[PDB]
């Protein structure tokens, strides 16, 4: 069995990289062939954390308003949020604040929250400065990476990251 | 509106090829085929039909992963998109097989004891009003080979004088019912007037 189980959501505009990420984190692998998530799914991963067996429940949203209701649904009980935008994709990063109110309208459940830049591997591509997400970052008190979901920067970290807060505030 | 009529000689193609698999048992044992396999096979001879007809640019089928059949009370879903690059209907299909009478779990830990309509009912109504649900069934108490369609709005609306349960109430429909509407006459409503389907009425769906 285990010792904690944490239920973690990932969300973001489409094609930012959610499913990237999560296909990333837990089978240390990628795929450049897009395929959109419909609604919702979910992967769960084990770790050892703190001396301790910590299992994460990690859903993978989707992130076309059409799925936005059914979405926002199961952000109940959720403990972390990975809140992404790409950095090559302006209007990701501008819907951001709409994200995080929408984490603090359907949860607010001393939900821990990581903001990533994610496709950091396409530099040549990117509009968003790595200081605009610090700042926003800082102001809505998140913690911030950029990070690949195609070469594995920041992944493990930005994970490890939100586990970390959640310990925390125990 | 061409996908209307291509999709539903997919369907009838792909229940056609079915047909075969349908009504067989394991030489001792009563053991039908898994449902996932009649699934999968409806589901190949469906894209590959729509495959060589040039479709599915205004066609994605998407088989649900095992999460999220668990969740969504769906088997697939298929989505159709407009003349723009706009989504226009979402069907979610849930099979049955009434030949023989369980959903196994995931390994979820945080709940979820519903049946698969309640579930397949919730999904639709959180996806919009643009998503319908459509259980198949593929074989029924006698004539095992017979493949036919129930949209779920029908069951709801049955629902109000039997007052028992979504499941038996899908039972109970595809007996107790022979009105049938053509699949090809169903679907006609794709990328407007969604008022023509969710007020079929009490009738059933015909593939065959
Ligand atoms: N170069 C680069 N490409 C990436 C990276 N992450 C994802 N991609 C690509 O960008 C596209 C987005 O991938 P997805 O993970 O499916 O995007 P998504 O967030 O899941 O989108 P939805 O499922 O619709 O919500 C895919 O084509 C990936 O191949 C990355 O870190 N670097
Ligand atoms: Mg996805």
């Amino acid at each position: 069995n285990f010792d904690y189980m944490f239920k973690l959501l990932i969300i973001g505009n489409s094609s930012v990289g959610k499913t990237s990420f999560l296909f990333r984190y837990a089978d240390d692998t990628f795929t450049p062939a897009f395929v959109s998530t419909v609604g919702i799914d979910f992967k769960v991963k084990t770790v050892y954390r703190h001396e301790k067996r910590v299992k994460l429940q990690i859903w993978d949203t989707a992130g076309l308003e059409r799925y936005r209701t059914i979405t926002t649904a199961y952000y109940r009980g959720a403990m972390g949020f990975i809140l992404m935008y790409d950095i090559t994709n302006e209007e990701s990063f501008n819907a951001v604040q709409d994200w995080a109110t929408q984490i603090k309208t359907y949860s607010w459940d001393n939900a821990q929250v990581i903001l990533v830049g994610n496709k950091c591997d396409m530099e040549e591509e990117r509009v968003v400065p790595t200081e605009k997400g610090q700042l926003l970052a800082e102001q809505l008190g998140f913690d911030f990476f950029e990070a690949s979901a195609k070469e594995n920067i920041s992944v493990r970290q930005a994970f490890e990251r939100l586990v970390d807060a959640i310990c925390d505030k125990m | 509106p061409v996908v209307c009529e291509v999709v539903s000689e997919a369907i009838v193609h792909a229940a056609q090829k079915l047909k075969e698999y349908l009504g067989f048992e394991y030489p001792p044992s009563k053991l039908c085929p898994a449902a996932n396999t009649l699934n999968e096979i409806f589901l190949i001879h469906f894209i590959t039909f729509c495959q060589e007809k040039g479709v599915d640019e205004w066609l994605t089928t998407t088989k649900m992963t095992k999460h999220q059949a668990f969740l969504f009370g769906a088997d697939w879903i298929w989505t159709f998109w407009g003349s723009d690059k706009q989504i226009k209907l979402q069907l979610a299909v849930q099979t049955l097989q009434m030949s023989s009478p369980s959903n196994p779990e995931s390994r979820v830990e945080e709940s979820w004891k519903k049946s698969r309509f309640d579930k397949l009912e919730e999904f639709c109504n959180l996806i919009g009003e643009d998503c319908l649900g459509l259980f198949i069934i593929f074989g029924m108490p006698g004539k095992p080979k017979d493949i036919r369609g129930v949209v779920l709005d029908s069951v709801k609306s049955q629902m109000v004088r039997s007052h028992l349960p979504g499941g038996k109430a899908v039972a109970q429909f595809v007996l107790e019912t022979e009105d049938c509407v053509f699949i090809k006459e169903l679907l006609r409503n794709c990328l407007s007037k969604k008022d023509g389907l969710r007020e079929v009425g009490k009738v059933y769906i015909s593939i065959l």
